RNA sequence: AUGGUGAA
RNA sequence: GUUCUUUGUAAAGUGCCUUCGAAGAGUCGAGUUGUUUGGGAAUGCAGCUCUAAGUGGGUGGUUCCAUCUAAAGCUAA
RNA sequence: GUUUGACCUCAAAUCAGGUAGGAGUACCCGCUGAACUUAAGCAUAUCAAUAAGCGGAGGAAAAGAAACCAACCGGGAUUGCCUUAGUAACGGCGAGUGAAGCGGCAAAAGCUCAAAUUUGAAAUCUGGUACCUUCGGUGCCCGAGUUGUAAUUUGGAGAGGG
């Protein structure tokens, strides 16, 4: 019999564990840039939630290539298909805001 | 006259409940041709061609929980869909089968399907068993005594 | 190149050509030890796609198992005692007599300094990777596991001791649900 | 579903029965066994019993024949 | 326990290590401008906020320019080899600037390289020199 | 008893037509380890301070060779028929009869190793050659074809 | 019986351009 | 499966290659005598026996089928 | 029952 | 932050145009004897017999359509 | 040449450099596997894909970048938590057994081979040795390696050129 007494310890683990992830990656936002997408089956499909990763469409059509898409911390995904209209408009403009708000270091 | 062959055939997927009924009624039709697997329609009519089978017996698989059960005829068959929820056999049969061409046709089907043939190559002279058909609530019911 | 003619010369198998090649080495391997060192892979297109580079620090073991748990994994377990110091990679049929089977089980040295520098194997040296043979973490090991992906897979996908584990012991929180 | 090509279904499949012997046929015709008069269609009580009798006198149709 | 048992009897010690006020308080390393404009008694995502740079690109569960000036700030501010200038000065001087018997000679482009290539070159040589 | 695609092979290339085979290929070693080293090294002393054509050289990789004909690039091809495994060397008088390339098979597999700086070669083929050397090229080819190739013809059957 | 090998091979078997690297020295 | 596996001209000179220089196994070597006697009929049941489901003796005789009328005439 | 220790 | 050196007709990236373009077999599968499960479409595995294909093959949905690419491997939280 | 020389194979040594055993064992990964006990006697269901035994690892392990789930205005590696749910489903329908996709969250990271030729040059690596700025670098020699070691490619395609 399992009982969660540390329900308390690991929040504030986990906290210290964002705390340190951003001390290290101190000016970049902890996570990355995740897409938009329609959940399946005819029960959620009204529901539109948090993809994992956009394309290689998305990107193209956004103005960056892929490889370098991750590199600026956007999550791609290459299983995923564009499908759906709505979907590929709206996260499009998603990374075309998020391209506008970046400000990329230079390397020198 | 009445020189006939069955031919039960079986889809990917057949285990306990379904294979209790398929090896068991494989023993109890001594002119049975117990077959390995199949998957897909037309190519059943070919099965036939092999053997000289005039009977054939399909169990189709589809939805995790139901049963698909194909009966037809080899030249020009009028095949019939179900859903259900080594003597020589006795047919007892119902009043309302020949109510309708609807259950008539399949009446004619299970007499020299799921009967037998009186020159079988597995057949013996000792009797056993009856064979119980009847209709309630738009289904069959089948049980072996 | 000649590994595409190997590939479908291996297929088929009971052709005459490899008939041939089969009742002579199965006549040579019994003359040699149960476990012994092949110095070149007799099936090399194999061997590459399981992971062979002709180099110094690769091993080619030919190991004899019995007929009628798994001969495969069987095969890699007596190879793992003899040759304690090599990692098990992969392993691969060969050839089969009626009393016997033979696999050339193929394996790293981890010691050898051609292995500790270049990336594509340097993850064998890792102390994670002693016996895989031991703990079912080859081919045939995650084969016989269940180890796959789909609903055929779904009582044994994460260790079939976790999931029993983890359905059949009473979880309860601070604030009970 | 229509009842035209069913009914050219019953010229080219059906076989005639009546030509040949009944050894042949083997196959109990029990009319006048309606079954919607059975009482109790969910509890499989009355389904049983008629059912079981609908069979057993189909025997003696075709004992005088054998 | 048997073997903790022995360490607390024995004269040897134990390896005593202080190290929970550090789990907390962690300084930030990959930045200066940063490094200056970091409260420490706030939390991570409240100096992310006083900063103005965001802490998280997702909508968050749960509920709730000094600086980024200074990072627009630092946001404002190749050669040839010695054969290839050598080997360019070869051609330049034998036909000029018709490339086409530039990539049709054999004795100066060994490597049949394309109109485009040499021109290129070229372009870059006529910027360090004539 | 040898199925007989295994047993195309001993039925080799006789006495005088291998010795004049390598009077040919001698000709044409590969630049050993130590003569390419030095060559580069007389090539940084010069290059340095203050054009040639391609050479001629056997080829004699076996995923090299199988390239090279169904190229179709070899005009010779020597094949050795002691290999460690046979079924490596098999379908290569196969295709080189398919393919219309003419071939050769040698006997000594450290026979080919000596004339291509290797301990043994399996199979070594000569693409191309020196202009001097093109007739005696061709001549051999028609040697080898009346020697080899006519009198065995029959040796894709026979147990 | 050497059946399909008696009818003899005209194009390679592949189609893939050659690169310059097989002309301009190495 | 936009790649899904194109005839490829090398892989068919590979596989018919292949196919004549190996011979044949104990159970086409007795298929292929099993058409000229018995016929394609009897053949099918053999080969569907022999491997798993019908699906692969079709394309197995086929197979056989093209060998022998391309081996007798030319 | 599992595993072990002893034994005219 | 402070410098010392950066080279070689070197190493890539991007868009357009042109010519090609190979992806794992005693394995998939098939029958059967056991083991595994609460597993109904013997699930998973092993033993034994036979053993494939390339506009292929595996898995699902009512006559097509959708979905991936096995039989090789690595990897933090 | 009745010599001699290439290889391949089998040897050798108190040679040079290494490495494996054993302890610990809570967790993890494999292998093997009872009985008291539950439904009425006990063959399954049931104790139990337990305990003991055996083998193997690590700071975690295992798992993992789809031969996946789905039937939707599709999701998109794996692991864990909440929920789906005591539902589907199975069980002399009984002792009862007992999931999964979706959804919310925790954490997020992807890639390397084998595959068609570097063929205008095995471009690679081991070892010995000499020095140097020594978890290594360089020169030289030796061996491995064409029965293929490097570079380039892994379907998200990719390569050849322009």
């Amino acid at each position: 019999v399992k009982v969660h007494f540390d329900q308390a310890g690991k929040k504030v683990s986990r906290r210290n564990a964002r705390a340190t992830r951003a001390a290290k990656i101190a000016p970049r936002p902890l996570d990355l840039l995740r897409p938009v997408v329609r959940a399946p089956t005819v029960k959620y499909n009204r529901k539109v939630r948090a993809g994992r990763g956009f394309t290689l469409a998305e990107v193209k059509a956004a103005g960056l290539t892929a490889a370098y898409a991750r590199t600026i911390g956007i999550a791609v995904d290459h299983r995923r298909q564009n499908r759906n209209q709505e979907i590929f408009d709206a996260n499009v403009q998603r990374l075309k805001e998020y391209q506008s708000k970046i400000i990329v270091f230079p390397r020198n | 006259m009445n020189k006939q062959r069955t031919l039960l055939i079986s889809s990917r997927g057949v285990n306990y409940r379904h294979r209790h009924l398929i090896q068991d009624l494989s023993g109890l039709l001594p002119h049975s041709r117990k077959e390995p697997k199949l998957d897909t329609l037309q190519q059943l009519n070919e099965i036939a061609e092999l053997y000289n089978c005039n009977n054939v017996l399909f169990f189709e698989a589809r939805k995790h929980q139901d049963l698909y059960l194909w009966l037809s005829k080899p030249p020009n068959g009028p095949t019939i869909k179900f859903y259900i929820q080594g003597s020589r056999p006795v047919l007892s049969f119902d009043q309302r089968f020949e109510s309708s061409p609807h259950y008539q046709l399949i009446k004619e089907l299970l007499v020299h399907n799921f009967g037998v043939p009186p020159n079988a190559r597995k057949s013996k002279p000792f009797i056993d068993h009856v064979m119980s058909f009847s209709i309630v609530d738009d289904k069959i019911w089948v049980r072996t005594y | 190149g000649a590994y595409k003619y190997l590939e479908e010369l291996q297929r088929k198998k009971q052709s005459d050509v490899l008939r041939f090649l089969q009742r002579v080495r199965v006549w040579e391997y019994r003359q040699k030890n149960v476990i012994h060192r092949a110095a070149r892979p007799t099936r090399p297109d194999k061997a590459r796609r399981l992971g062979y580079k002709a180099k110094q620090g690769f091993v080619i073991y030919r190991v004899r198992v019995r007929r009628g748990r798994s001969l495969r994994a069987t095969a890699e377990e007596r190879v793992g005692r003899r040759a304690a110091n090599l990692r098990v990679l992969n392993s691969y049929w060969v050839n089969q007599d009626s009393t016997y089977k033979y696999f050339e089980v193929i394996l790293v040295d981890p010691q050898h300094k051609a292995i500790r520098r270049d990336a594509r194997y340097n993850w064998i040296c890792d102390p994670v990777h002693k016996h895989r043979e031991a703990r079912g973490l080859t081919a045939t090991g995650k084969k016989s596991r269940g180890i796959n992906k789909g609903h055929k897979f779904n009582n044994t996908k994460a260790g079939r001791r976790k999931t029993w584990k983890r359905q059949n012991t009473l979880s309860l929180w601070r604030y009970r649900k | 579903n229509n009842t035209k090509a069913m009914k050219h279904a019953l010229e080219r499949v059906q076989l005639p029965w009546k030509k040949h012997s009944f050894q042949e046929h083997q196959s109990v015709t029990s009319e006048t066994n309606t079954d919607e008069h059975i009482k109790d269609i969910y509890d499989d009580t009355e389904r049983e019993l008629a059912f079981y009798k609908q069979s057993l006198d189909a025997v003696l149709v075709a004992r005088d024949e054998l | 326990s048997v073997r903790k048992r022995k360490m607390n009897r024995s004269s040897v010690g134990k390896a005593t290590r202080r190290n929970k006020d550090k789990q907390r308080k962690i300084n930030i390393q990959s930045n200066p401008i940063i490094a200056a404009n970091w409260d420490y008694s706030l939390t991570m995502a409240q100096n992310y906020k006083k900063l103005g740079l965001r802490a998280k690109l997702q909508t968050p569960a749960g509920g709730k320019e000094t600086e980024v000036v200074k990072k627009l700030e630092e946001l404002a501010s190749r050669s040839q080899s010695e054969r290839e200038e050598e080997w360019l000065e070869k051609l330049y001087k034998k036909h000029g600037d018709d490339y086409k018997k530039m990539f049709f000679d054999k004795k100066l482009n060994i490597y049949q390289q394309s109109e485009g290539d040499l021109k290129r070159r070229l372009l870059r040589w006529k910027k360090r020199n004539g | 008893k040898v199925p007989p695609t295994i047993a195309q092979f001993q039925y080799t290339l006789d006495r005088n037509t291998a010795a004049e085979t390598f009077k040919l290929f001698n000709k044409y070693r590969p630049e050993t380890a130590a003569e390419k080293k030095e060559r580069l090294t007389k090539e940084a002393a010069a290059v340095a301070e203050g054009a040639s054509p391609k050479p001629y050289a056997v080829k004699y990789g076996l995923n090299h060779v199988v390239a090279l004909i169904e190229n179709k690039k070899a005009k010779l091809v020597l094949i050795a028929n002691d290999v460690d495994p046979i079924e490596l060397v098999v379908f290569l008088p196969a295709l080189c009869k398919k393919m219309g390339v003419p071939y050769a098979i040698v006997k000594g597999k450290a026979r080919l190793g000596t004339l291509v700086n290797q301990k043994t070669s399996a199979v070594a083929a000569l693409t191309e050659v020196r202009a001097e050397d093109e007739a005696a090229l061709a001549k051999l080819v028609s040697t080898i074809d009346a020697n080899f190739a006519d009198k065995y013809d029959e040796v894709k059957k026979h147990w | 019986i050497d059946w399909f090998t008696r009818h003899e091979e005209v194009m390679p078997l592949t189609a893939v351009p050659e690169p310059k690297r097989r002309f301009v020295p190495s | 499966s936009y790649k899904k596996g194109a005839a490829s001209n090398r892989t068919k000179f590979v596989r018919s290659l292949v196919r004549e220089i190996a011979g044949l196994s104990p159970y086409e070597r007795r298929l292929i005598d099993l058409i000229r006697n018995s016929g394609e009929k009897r053949a099918r049941k053999v080969a569907k026996k022999r491997l798993g489901s019908f699906t692969r003796a079709k394309a197995k005789v086929e197979e056989m089928n093209n060998i022998i009328a391309a081996s007798r005439r030319h």
